[PDB]
């Protein structure tokens, strides 16, 4: 039950390059075990076990080995594995990357201890996310509409305002006509955008339930690797073992696979695209799967990661592995960022895969599986036929082309365009959706059939 | 003289100006989005070698 | 052991036998000519070092001095005026000792000398047998007429005082005070050693709040700077480079003014080492240079690799020093595009695997732990002063395209990007500030300031930018379709653009009476400049040929308010008050 | 019976595939149709719907066995399978039955192992051609063979082998050629003289 020898103690290193410090002749090594380094001048760091062979055990230090010795260190092996100290007073408080409290705080009491790894889900006790989260935004809510258990990922990139609409959808996340525990990663961000998140959560009086995590760019970049891994092991907790809707912010997760490239290439692994390692899969997955809802449990988790993608290219190895694992994304833009618009949401690549369970007679009303189909579909003959007239002419196209100009300027200015406090519904988002469809002909509108045209279209 | 010499410039002035703007929008960027997958896929042999 | 032995080299790197309590990225001194190194890796016994100096002439058992600490720099007086490299060599001091031109690579000359003699003060109430924390303010130098150099004490130790110096003249080896512990009194003297990898210690971060007056009008108006902040700028060839260099040095509200020229060139060096000393500041009194507040980290391309890649850490480190008396130190960083150059040459050595189009890893971590270092800040210590450190970074971009792995990582971190252009240099459109890809993220953090100070400003910069927008997207239809059917609502919106595109936004930096402009004047001519465009909408919407010809003196009055002279501070707001009560007589006509 | 899923199971001899299998789509069936006991792939990007082409085709086809191997697949894609296949019903002799009593899943998601990857893909084809012998027409749908091979390629790193183009080993070709070929109509052994099939359609994720 409880480990109750005492921990040796080693100045038995050997070797120490990179981040990796070699110790030799330790007695039965143990994979990802977490030790604790003492300096010759008295800082201690601690450190996994990243492979041991032998007698040798090869760990690697998560604040650098700058200034670790090979005469006078001395690290100390823990005989477990690396478990956090998770509770419900766990909940209200602000921490570091690594574990500790940072707003002049106690340490946590530890109701009890969880392996920050985790283990996977059984496939057959996981039932099917089905109720949807009113976010409050027209794009999220009417077109990409979100489950509550659902991973979906933010696609952004840098100067863009993701944060923005990362606190917007805290504030107004609501189920469709008690409060959700809000676990917040802050990962490789500015200082101004912590101050911005702490501040937005200390004006909402939601900060009662917010879990904050932060870690700045200046804390290092292997502890980088730990703090989703906290993050989402207090949220296992709160939901699977606490009973509790938790959603789960993660930001910012190009800072998470930057700090990932860092490690595998100091380890000398083989990488996979642009320096990145073969097993980023497995990695992201194993922070992205720990989300949705199991049978014998009322609690559940979802997952928002917000993520940049480097020079906008939805082809790079960060937002091309998060989709494959994700159930749909969210795609603000750049191009909608410079008219103004506050959510920038291009909704041509953005996708909802659990939105069709979510959408419904019962889970909101009949015509939202048919309106946003066609709200799409006129959205992407219309942007097809703006490539036509910047490079043929404004007066040369089809007459019913330039309904599609009408409706271009009126979608991205009336439907997706709300402001950053206003919460709309979703019944006041398929109203609004209807109004720009009231300007199209009613045989033009090909994806809805003819029976809910009659109940609609006329008004 | 000079009528029938307007009605026929305009007219072979618009398909002169489409040819420039097929250039500008549909061949030239077509080009340097290949240009640009050129570089990182040779970028992506010298790691492995 | 205090020496070990050579056992090989091959190349820059040593790798040093009998090393055994030696710790990493740890300097050594290599060879009879002391080669500076660095611990890299420590295989047991042995140590890998690689030197920073041309490995040429080193036998196998040649002793290699360890110093126990690593890369580091020496904080004290003597550093105001000073020109140092990336690992802090006194450039000025080692011309002067061996009498040479050349930089020998044996030379252990020390970055402050210790022959020169400061007039320390005591802090007046620190009294003996008091207890005295990381970061107080110890005692106060007069270093010059401008820089009160404050002794302070290390953010490492503590204790209790058992011997202060009296008020007199010491050197920077004279012992200064002594600190009694549990264990044993520690003595030190003026100057401490600080690592230049690691950031200074501090009592907590705060936002930024006031801008910075960097004196140009593009610049304190559109897109503006704060004190604590980050801003870029493209490090083209020629635009305005070093004329937004020098500006922010001569008339900026900063108490000082490093510049750490980064692996630059050979001779665009030796223009900054001979411009920059000839400077001239514009204190309340008599005119004085602007050496007695800069200091200046010179590192040409023909020095050490591995003193190009420490050059931006050497100087954020002397900035975040002079952060801790008080002062708000502004920081130029040129470049940051050859330092990039100089992180995948040592990774490029290590055979470090390259991440992106070369460059490692790391590279976007660096870049974040650099301007991470930049803030308004409230210092360590008990005086309770407040300080700040603003970074002004040039990149210099393969042929000015801004997507580059050093430019992109550059751009995601820094919030003011000031977008200077070569084709307005074409034009002598000076200063060349481009405003369709300029930005500031700085404005919420200034509009609070702008209402406790200025109050009817923010309102004007909006509109001012919804003009420049419109003219650009405007100017696209007059070659096209013409000037003739355009609208009456539109035509005079083109004027007044044009009315700022050379008064407000063309700036002449010769002139004298514009070198530097404060603020109300900034404040000034915009008030006269929108309130023109506002009142010439319902005079339109009540002839648009009638008004321009009949205005003609009126808007002689308006393209001549930039020769406010400097002898003309109080009298200039009177002539603003009544120059726009002219424009209000012929609105009604 | 206990069967290595590395061995290929013994039969009498191969046939040629003259039946289609009729996967419901209509671009699917009319220019570009599949036999039963033949070879398919799907590659494509992320929302493309790969899964839709599998969920269609294991509900709708004309086969009379239907495996769904999941290989690093997503954990709430198992999970829809196992929902709506109890309520399918289809009929065969008059008689409505639920398309789950025709269903067997190998669910191997992205959160577990990746060394269980290349044993999911065994074990299925293993399961197909254990269904192939009895005179059944067995169809496979692997999603996804391009995690499989993300896991000989993280396998590989370790064991430090020299890696073939962009990372995977150079034994990438001779597993998927091994897989691939296991499937075919074909005449089973034994005395009663019987026939079977099996179709592997493989999901790719480039
Ligand atoms: N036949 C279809 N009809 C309507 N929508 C579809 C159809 N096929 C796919 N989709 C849409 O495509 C989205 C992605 O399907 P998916 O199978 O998950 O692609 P992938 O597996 O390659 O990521 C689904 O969520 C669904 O909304
Ligand atoms: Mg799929």
């Amino acid at each position: 039950n409880y480990l109750s020898q005492p921990r040796l103690t080693y100045k038995t290193v050997s070797g120490v390059n990179g981040p990796l410090v070699i110790l030799d002749h330790v007695k039965f090594p143990r994979y990802a075990e977490i030790v604790h380094l003492t300096l010759p001048d008295g800082t201690k760091r601690s450190g996994q076990v990243l492979e041991v062979s032998g007698s040798k055990a090869v760990v690697q230090v998560f604040e650098g080995t700058s200034g670790i010795d090979a005469k006078k260190t001395s690290c100390e092996f823990t005989g477990d594995i690396l478990r956090t100290p998770v509770s419900e007073d766990m909940l209200g408080r602000v921490f570091n990357g690594s574990g500790k409290p940072i707003d002049r705080g106690p340490v946590v009491l530890a109701e009890d201890f969880l392996d920050i790894m985790g283990q996977p889900i059984n496939p057959q006790c996981r039932i099917y996310p089905e109720e949807m989260i009113q976010t409050g935004i027209s794009a999220i809510d009417g077109m990409n509409s979100i489950a509550r258990g659902q991973k979906i990922p933010i696609f952004s990139a840098a100067g863009l305002p993701h944060n923005e609409i990362a606190a917007q959808i805290c504030r107004q996340a609501g189920l469709v006509k008690e409060n959700f525990a809000i676990v917040f990663a802050a990962m490789g961000v500015n200082m101004e955008t912590a101050r911005f998140f702490k501040s937005d959560f200390e004006e909402n009086g939601s900060m009662d339930n917010v879990c904050l995590f932060l870690n700045l760019a200046n804390d290092p970049t292997i502890e980088r690797i730990i703090t989703p891994r906290l993050a989402l092991t207090t949220a296992e907790f709160l939901a699977y073992q606490c009973e509790k809707h938790v959603l789960v912010i993660l930001t910012d997760m190009s800072s998470y696979a930057e700090a990932l490239r860092e490690v595998s290439a100091a380890r000398e692994e083989v990488p996979g695209r642009r320096g990145f390692p073969g097993y980023m899969y497995t990695d992201l997955a194993t922070i992205y799967e720990r989300a949705g809802r199991v049978e014998g449990r009322n609690g559940s988790i979802t997952q928002i990661p917000i993520l940049t993608m480097p020079n906008d290219d939805i082809t790079h190895p960060i937002p091309d592995l998060t989709g494959y694992i994700t159930e749909g994304q969210i795609y603000v833009d750049r191009q909608l960022h410079n008219r103004q618009i506050y959510p920038p949401i291009n909704v041509l690549p953005s996708l909802s895969r659990l939105m069709k369970s979510a959408i419904g007679e019962g889970m909101t009303r009949k015509d939202h599986a048919d309106v946003s189909n066609q709200l799409y579909a006129c959205y992407a003959i219309g942007k097809d036929v703006q490539a036509m007239k910047a490079v043929v002419g404004e007066e040369a196209l089809t007459s019913d082309d330039l309904l599609y100009l009408e409706f271009l300027q009126k979608f991205e200015r009336n439907f997706i365009a709300q402001g950053p406090y206003e919460n709309r519904t979703v019944y006041e988002t398929l109203d609004i959706g209807w109004q720009l469809l009231r300007i199209f002909p009613k045989e033009m509108l090909k994806r809805i059939p003819q029976s809910t045209l009659s109940e609609f279209y006329p008004r | 003289s000079l009528q029938t010499s307007f009605v026929t410039l305009d007219e072979a002035i618009k398909i002169t100006n489409r040819r420039v703007n097929a250039i500008e929008h549909v061949i030239i960027p077509r080009i340097e989005r290949t240009l640009a997958y050129i570089i990182t896929e040779l970028d992506e042999r010298e790691r492995e070698e | 052991s205090t020496f070990g032995y050579v056992h090989g080299v091959s190349g820059p790197v040593v790798t040093a036998c009998d090393m055994a309590g030696a710790a990493m990225y740890e300097l050594v001194r290599v060879g009879h000519s002391e080669l500076v190194g660095e611990i890299i890796r420590l295989e047991g016994d042995m140590a890998t070092i690689q030197v920073y100096e041309e490995t040429s002439g080193v036998s196998v058992g040649d002793p290699v001095l360890r110093t126990g600490k690593p890369l580091s720099v020496e904080l004290g007086p003597g550093i105001m005026g000073a020109i140092f490299d990336g690992i802090q060599r006194p450039l000025s001091d080692i011309s002067s000792q061996t009498q040479s031109i050349y930089i020998p690579r044996g030379v252990n000359v020390s970055a402050l000398s210790r022959d020169v003699k400061w007039d320390f003060t005591p802090c007046k109430n620190l009294r003996v047998g008091s207890h005295i924390t990381g970061g107080d303010i110890y005692g106060i130098v007069n270093e010059n007429s401008l820089i009160k150099h404050k002794i302070m004490l290390p953010p490492r130790n503590r204790g209790t005082v058992t011997y202060i110096a009296p008020p007199g003249n010491y050197d920077t080896s004279d012992v200064v005070l002594e600190l009694e512990f549990e264990g044993i009194k520690e003595k030190f003297s003026m100057v401490q050693v600080w690592p230049v990898r690691q950031v200074r210690p501090v009592t907590e971060k705060l936002p930024a709040n006031h801008p910075l007056l960097t004196g140009q009008r593009v610049l304190d108006a559109l897109f503006p700077c704060v004190q604590g902040g980050t801003t870029a700028i493209p490090g083209a060839f020629g635009c305005g480079k070093t004329v937004i260099s020098q500006s922010l040095s001569k008339y900026s509200n900063s108490d000082v003014i490093i510049y750490v020229g980064c692996g630059e060139r050979g001779n665009e060096m030796s223009e900054v080492l001979r411009d920059f000393p000839e400077l001239t500041m514009e204190v309340d009194g008599k005119v004085e240079s602007i050496m007695k507040r800069t200091a200046l980290v010179a590192n040409t391309s023909n020095m050490p690799v591995a003193a190009r890649e420490a050059s931006i850490y050497t100087g954020i480190t002397l900035s975040e020093y002079f952060r801790d008396m008080g002062y708000h130190v502004s920081m130029m960083a040129d470049s940051t595009s050859r330092w990039a150059e100089a992180l995948r040459e040592i990774s490029g050595r290590l055979a470090e695997m390259p991440a992106d189009s070369g460059y490692p890893a790391y590279l976007g971590a660096r870049l974040a732990s650099f301007y991470e270092r930049a803030g308004r800040v409230k210092c360590l210590g008990n005086p309770e002063r407040e300080g700040s450190v603003s970074i002004v970074g040039a990149v210099s971009p393969p042929g000015g395209d801004f997507s580059d792995p050093v430019t992109s990582a550059t751009l995601g971190i820094v919030q003011v990007f000031w977008g200077l252009d070569k084709k307005l240099a074409q034009r002598k459109h000076f200063p060349s500030v481009n405003w369709l890809i300029s930005y500031s993220k700085y404005m919420r953090a200034l509009d609070e300031y702008y209402d406790k100070h200025f109050t009817e400003f923010v309102p004007l910069r909006t509109k001012a930018k919804e003009i420049l927008q419109e003219e650009e997207d405007l100017a696209e239809i007059v070659q096209l379709v013409g000037k003739a059917s355009l609208a009456e609502t539109d035509k005079i919106t083109l004027e007044v653009a044009k009315l700022i595109k050379d008064d407000f936004l063309q700036q002449n930096g010769y002139t004298p009476y514009d070198r530097f402009c404060p603020f109300y004047k900034t404040v000034g001519m915009l008030s006269n400049m929108i309130a023109f465009y506002d009142m010439a909408r319902r005079a339109v919407e009540t002839t648009w040929s009638i008004i321009r010809e009949h205005m003609g003196e009126i808007l002689y009055k308006l393209s001549s308010m930039k020769f406010k002279d400097p002898v003309k501070d109080g009298e200039a707001k009177i002539k603003a008050d009544y120059a726009q009560l002219l424009e209000d007589m012929q609105n009604a006509f």
